[PDB]
């Protein structure tokens, strides 16, 4: 999706928050793999 | 004086009475459990790295 991320952001080269378009995804996911880890700390501390 | 026969035969019973052929076995089953945990650690310390980068 990332030449999705500049095919549909084409006229966005002049707007600053075509990069917040690009900075929404990436902080996204940079969550939800937390949480998924963060599963994982509590799924590990009943085992342990 | 204790019988010198029979002081053989105290220590060839001992001999015969012993938890040797049980205690490794229990040994075994506990490193074996230990090893389960170990190789499950090294499952975590390659998945928290791979979370803290």
């Amino acid at each position: 999706k990332d030449i999705d991320g500049l095919d549909f952001t084409q006229p966005k080269k002049e707007a600053i928050k075509q990069a917040i378009k690009q900075g929404a995804e990436i902080a996204r996911k940079i969550l939800g793999k937390v949480s998924e880890g963060l599963k994982y700390i509590d799924l590990a501390d009943a085992r342990m | 004086a204790q019988g010198l026969q029979p002081q053989i035969s105290s220590k060839k019973k001992l001999m015969d009475d012993n938890n040797l052929s049980t205690t490794i076995k229990d040994l075994q089953s506990k490193i074996d459990e230990k090893n389960k945990e170990i190789d499950q650690f090294q499952k975590d310390y390659n998945k928290y790295v791979g979370l803290a980068f």
